[PDB]
């Protein structure tokens, strides 16, 4: 929306009430822990691919 | 980990215990089966010329 704040070299707007505002923030901090094998995922009882 | 000294810790080791494995192979039912019996009991046989 277009504003245009009434700007004069005498004039000053100061508040007269007040609100408390509670809001969310949500942060991610860890993800999903994984781990791999070699043998078990490329070739897979499997004597010779070993 | 390729090595003769282990620190303190929880480690991961790849597989090295070998186990044995059998070979097993099925087929479907033997069915449909030659007649060659009918060839073998026949009572009279072919001809030498036809
Ligand atoms: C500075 O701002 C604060 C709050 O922003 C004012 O303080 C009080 O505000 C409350 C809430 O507005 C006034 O209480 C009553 O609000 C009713 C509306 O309730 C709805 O909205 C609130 C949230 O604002 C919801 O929680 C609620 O569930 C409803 O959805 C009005 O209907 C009430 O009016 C009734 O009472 C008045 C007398 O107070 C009668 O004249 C009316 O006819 C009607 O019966 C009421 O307004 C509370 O009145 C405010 N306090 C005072 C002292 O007025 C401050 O007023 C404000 N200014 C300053 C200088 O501090
Ligand atoms: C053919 O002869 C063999 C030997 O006696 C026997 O086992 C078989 O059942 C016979 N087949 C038929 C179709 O008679």
């Amino acid at each position: 929306a277009e504003n245009s704040v009434a700007y004069s070299n005498n004039s000053i707007a100061i508040p007269t009430n007040f609100t408390i505002s509670v809001t969310t923030e949500i942060l991610p901090v860890s993800m999903t822990k994984t781990s791999v094998d070699c043998t078990m995922y490329i070739c897979g009882d499997s004597t010779e691919c070993s | 980990l390729k090595s003769f000294t282990v620190e303190k810790g929880i480690y991961q080791t790849s597989n090295f215990r070998v186990q044995p494995t059998e070979s097993i192979v099925r087929f479907p039912n033997i069915t449909n089966l030659c007649p060659f019996d009918e060839v073998f009991n026949a009572t009279r046989f072919a001809s030498v010329y036809a």
